[PDB]
């Protein structure tokens, strides 16, 4: 599949340049970043207090993230019914975090 | 490893993953197709590179 | 669309039928000339990318 690259002077005349192609197959292999992180050996970001969007082990949502600590034996993710993440608890450690609405 | 194979209930799968080709599951319950059921199990098998 | 088989002058050109199929585009050639609304389009007879 393609993205046509076009032409135009000041949006009156229109014209094909060119185009990019790309390939792909779905899976997890490769992610897209936004930006060029460096420095940091393993990436990731947590923002807490007010409202963020957020990909939290591919939940995808925006609301506000709070710490806490609850004795949640079990896995890492907790959902919601509708399948919308309550909390979460950060893998490496014990600490939990809760999601809300703002 | 017992009769026909099974793995004993109560076991702690320490290190047993579950197999995939693509995404992985994190939370939940399903019916999957995997590699356990036993016809032998060898401890502390004594691998070397002599072997 | 035109089909010049009179240029030959004799019309044993009338054994051969050629017509425009049904496209891949949102829309029949023919029904065109229906009052359809565009910002542009250009033709041509040439492989253009994207049309
Ligand atoms: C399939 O896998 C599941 C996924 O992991 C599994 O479910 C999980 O099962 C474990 C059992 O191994 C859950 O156990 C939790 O343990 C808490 C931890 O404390 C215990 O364990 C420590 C480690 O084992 C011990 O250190 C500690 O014991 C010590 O302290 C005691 C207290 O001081 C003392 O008496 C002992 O001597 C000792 O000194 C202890 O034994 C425990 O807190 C936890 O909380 C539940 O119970 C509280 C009491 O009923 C409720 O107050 C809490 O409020 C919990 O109930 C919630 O979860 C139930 C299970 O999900 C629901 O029925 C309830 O409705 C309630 O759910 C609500 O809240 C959830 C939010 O908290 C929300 O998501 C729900 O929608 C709902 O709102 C519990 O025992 C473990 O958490 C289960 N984990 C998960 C994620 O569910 C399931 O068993 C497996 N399937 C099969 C077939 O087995
Ligand atoms: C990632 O995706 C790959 C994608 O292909 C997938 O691998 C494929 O796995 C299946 C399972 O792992 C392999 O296919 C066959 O599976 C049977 C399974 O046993 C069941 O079925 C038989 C028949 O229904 C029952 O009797 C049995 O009780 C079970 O219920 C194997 O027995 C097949 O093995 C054959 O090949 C061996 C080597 O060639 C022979 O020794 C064996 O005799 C088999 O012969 C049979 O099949 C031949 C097929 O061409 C046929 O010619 C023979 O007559 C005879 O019938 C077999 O392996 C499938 O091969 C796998 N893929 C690849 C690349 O090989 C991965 O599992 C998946 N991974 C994950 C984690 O999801
Ligand atoms: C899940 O839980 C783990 C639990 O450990 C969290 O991972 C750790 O994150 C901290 C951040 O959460 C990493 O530790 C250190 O972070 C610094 C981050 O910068 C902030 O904090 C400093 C704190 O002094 C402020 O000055 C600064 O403004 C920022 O606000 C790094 O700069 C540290 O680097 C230094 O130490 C390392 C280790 O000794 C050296 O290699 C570096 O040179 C440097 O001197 C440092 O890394 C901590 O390392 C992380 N944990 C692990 C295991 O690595 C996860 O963040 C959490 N999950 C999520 C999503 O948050
Ligand atoms: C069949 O014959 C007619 C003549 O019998 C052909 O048409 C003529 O072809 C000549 C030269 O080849 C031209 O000068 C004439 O002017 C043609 N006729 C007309 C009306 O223009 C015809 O092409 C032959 N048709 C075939 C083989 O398909
Ligand atoms: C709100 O977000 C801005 C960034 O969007 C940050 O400066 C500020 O501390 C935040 N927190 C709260 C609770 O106001
Ligand atoms: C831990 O839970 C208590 C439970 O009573 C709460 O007051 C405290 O804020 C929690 N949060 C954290 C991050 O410690």
């Amino acid at each position: 599949c393609n993205f046509p690259l076009e032409a135009t002077w000041h949006y009156t005349s229109y014209t094909i340049v060119g185009a990019l192609y790309v390939t792909w197959s779905e899976g997890n292999s490769i992610t897209g970043v936004p930006y060029p992180v460096s420095g940091i050996r393993e990436f990731s970001n947590l923002v807490l207090n007010n409202c963020t969007k957020y990909n939290i082990y591919d939940y995808v949502g925006t609301g506000i993230i709070r710490s806490s600590n609850q004795s949640l034996a079990g896995g890492i993710t907790y959902v919601s019914n509708s399948g919308n993440l309550l909390g979460f608890k950060n893998v490496s450690t014990g600490n939990i975090f809760i999601v809300t609405p703002c | 490893v017992q009769q026909d194979g099974r793995i004993p209930n109560g076991f702690p799968f320490n290190n047993w993953f579950l197999l995939t080709n693509g995404s992985t599951l994190v939370d939940g319950v399903s019916r999957l197709y995997q590699p356990l059921r036993l016809t032998c199990l060898w401890p502390v098998p004594g691998l070397k590179s002599s072997t | 669309y035109i089909y010049n088989r009179v240029k030959s002058g004799s019309p044993g050109d009338s054994s051969w039928h050629i017509y425009l199929k049904s496209g891949t585009c949102p829309f029949s050639f023919s029904k065109l000339n229906n009052f359809q609304k565009f910002k542009t389009i250009c033709f041509s007879t040439v492989e253009v990318p994207g049309s």
